[PDB]
């Protein structure tokens, strides 16, 4: 799982099927981030247009984010046709 | 035109990323988008990039909290986008000074120096643990603002350095 | 005076005439723009909701204030939100009128030559 | 069952299929927003993918 960030398109996420995931850039390789998975090997993951959002997910329908407590928002944007009220 | 951000930083480098560019104005808020668009064959520097926040405003507001502190010699330029019906906007030319004072900095030079004449590129040789190198560049959008700020004072002394034409 | 609370009919029937004129044509009934990956999907779904609109213990009960409220609603065009279901988790639209509109029209203009 | 996963690039709704023929949008942390399918059968996707105007 090799995935260039959005804002940051040289920039890279590398992650293995267990989950052993790096925040790493392309540039140099020295500056990684090894951000570990202490839990269960994964399906498939998903990116943060902003930037700070982790999103694992298996067939279990439970998410989690690790990064830092930037927002207490989750993904990018906040226009929804039928927002919590039709 | 360029209402929005259009923040653009020229005099590049070769092989230097946006990685740690984007690691120091992080916590700011609006950085919508950064790219330097390229070349074919050209792994060296060409000279434009693009650090595009959403509005101008958000660009102001980059300035107004911290702007031009020391990190990797590289200092973030400001929104020029000028082409071809400017040959002389930012070209219409510029005092080049001998003998600086050797405490020019640029952020206290256009502070005192807001009064007379806009500077837009005060384009001076400052290295090594603060010293202006006594050749320098101050630059404007015209050549009366230079001349306003010379025929007011071309330098003055302050350790006694006038400085130069 | 009696005649007064009559009229709302002819407005009705030619909506009537629109609705059952084309719903369940032969050549049109198994094809390939109609199914649920086709195209005139849900002027099915949102048709047979008002006629078959269950209760608390699952019986399609009419209440047809709610039935009229909805025809005029749908005659009218206005811009809503609908909340549309199987019953189960499929198959769910949440949309206005003005659009179910234009496709009841440009069916029927189809239909009525090439 | 979950077999394809995007996003949406306007709101915070996650995109998920599962192996039963769906396709859903997700509120944050857990909710659902919608679930329909645009799928003829059999299982439900190959892929999804977001766009300027939808989800592909």
């Amino acid at each position: 799982f090799v995935q260039l960030h959005p804002l940051l398109p040289t920039v890279m996420i590398v992650a293995s099927s267990s989950g052993s995931f790096d925040f790493i850039d392309l540039s140099n390789p020295t500056l990684r981030t090894q951000y570990v998975h202490p839990c269960q090997s994964i399906k498939k993951l998903c990116l943060s247009p902003n930037g700070d959002v982790l999103g694992i997910l298996e067939a279990d329908n439970h998410l989690d984010t690790w990064r830092r407590s930037s927002n207490n928002m989750g993904m990018f944007t906040n226009t929804p046709e039928m927002l919590a009220y039709p | 035109e360029n209402s929005s951000a259009s923040l653009y930083v020229g005099d590049l480098e070769p092989s230097v990323s946006e990685a740690h560019l984007y690691d120091i104005f992080s916590p700011i808020g609006s950085v919508s988008s950064i790219r330097v668009c390229r070349d074919a064959i050209t792994k060296t520097s060409l000279g434009y990039a693009y650090v595009n926040f959403n509005d101008h405003e958000a660009g102001r507001k980059a300035i107004e909290q911290l702007n031009y502190t020391p990190i990797k010699g590289r200092l973030c330029r400001i929104m020029w986008s000028q082409r071809d019906p400017s040959l002389r906007k930012k070209g219409s030319g510029n005092i080049f000074i001998k003998n600086l004072h050797p405490d020019i900095d640029n952020k206290a030079l256009y502070d005192t120096f807001s009064v007379f004449g806009d500077i837009l590129s005060s384009k001076i040789a400052t290295d090594e643990n603060g010293k202006s190198k006594g050749f320098g560049f101050v630059h404007f959008e015209e050549e009366g603002a230079a001349k306003e700020a010379i025929d007011a004072l071309n330098g003055m002394l302050l350790n006694g350095q006038e400085i130069y034409v | 005076s009696v005649l007064s609370r009559e009229l709302e009919n002819g407005r009705l029937f030619r909506l009537v005439n629109k609705l059952n004129c084309i719903f369940g044509r032969i050549e049109s009934r198994i094809d390939i723009n109609w199914s649920e990956s086709g195209t005139k999907f849900p002027i099915i779904l949102f048709y047979d909701y008002v006629f078959h609109q269950v209760d608390s213990n699952g019986k399609p009960i009419m209440d047809l204030t709610h039935v009229l409220r909805c025809l005029n609603k749908l005659d009218a065009g206005i811009q809503e939100k609908l909340m549309l279901v199987t019953p189960d988790e499929l198959n769910c639209i949440i949309i206005s009128y003005k659009q179910l509109k234009d496709l009841i029209e440009s069916t029927f203009r189809s239909i009525t030559q090439a | 069952e979950i077999t394809a996963i995007s996003f949406d690039e306007k709101a915070n709704l996650i995109w998920s299929g599962d192996s039963y023929g769906c396709i859903s949008s997700y509120d944050p942390t857990f909710q659902l927003y919608t679930r329909y399918r645009g799928h003829i059968g059999g299982n439900s996707v190959k892929d999804i993918l977001s766009h300027r105007d939808g989800i592909l």
